């Protein structure tokens, strides 16, 4: 099973 | 679970190693590469479709501990990853095979490669080519056009 990625923000 | 290929690229930052290419196995029990440049599935909430994303570069990230393999991807958004208010913007109701290069670097493009499902073919199509709509039931995604918070626009170079 995929492990769940969360999107997060900064790091341009 | 996942492997590394072969040897690491030319050294270019400093605590990791790059790859060109990762193995994933399956349960199916077949072994599968993926390759910096093509494009996976990447695990999201249980409720959603996958985000889709280009692999721009595959790493042992030694700044982890323990060490993790990594991945640097550039983005893809669904239609339903744009604000509600600026669907409109596109002037036209996209089939849900088409998604938009997201150019914009307000998202962090850092992955563990455990959060790949696996590959996806993704095809970029002139303005006004026609996506099919063929068979194959097709797994292919196509774009077209980016998105930058702001506007659609054509894919950058």
């Amino acid at each position: 099973g995929a492990k769940r990625h969360r999107k997060v923000l900064r790091d341009n | 679970t996942f492997s590394w290929v072969g040897r690491p690229l030319p050294n270019r930052k400093q605590f990791q190693q790059m790859y060109r290419e990762i193995c994933m196995k399956i349960n199916d029990g077949s072994e599968i590469h993926i390759k910096v440049g093509q494009f996976v599935l990447i695990q999201g909430e249980d409720n959603k479709k996958p985000y889709v994303a280009k692999l721009i570069e595959l790493f042992q990230n030694g700044a982890e501990v323990p060490p993790k393999k990594c991945a640097r991807v550039q983005w893809f958004v669904r239609f339903l990853e744009i604000p509600v208010s600026k669907r409109h913007l596109l002037g036209r109701s996209p089939p849900a095979q088409e998604i938009f290069w997201y150019d914009c670097s307000d998202w962090d493009n850092k992955i563990n490669v455990e959060t790949i499902i696996g590959p996806v073919q993704v095809v970029a199509l002139a303005p006004e080519e026609v996506i099919p709509v063929d068979q194959k039931s097709e797994e292919t995604l196509f774009v077209k056009l980016s998105w930058n918070k702001k506007d659609f626009a054509p894919l950058p170079p």
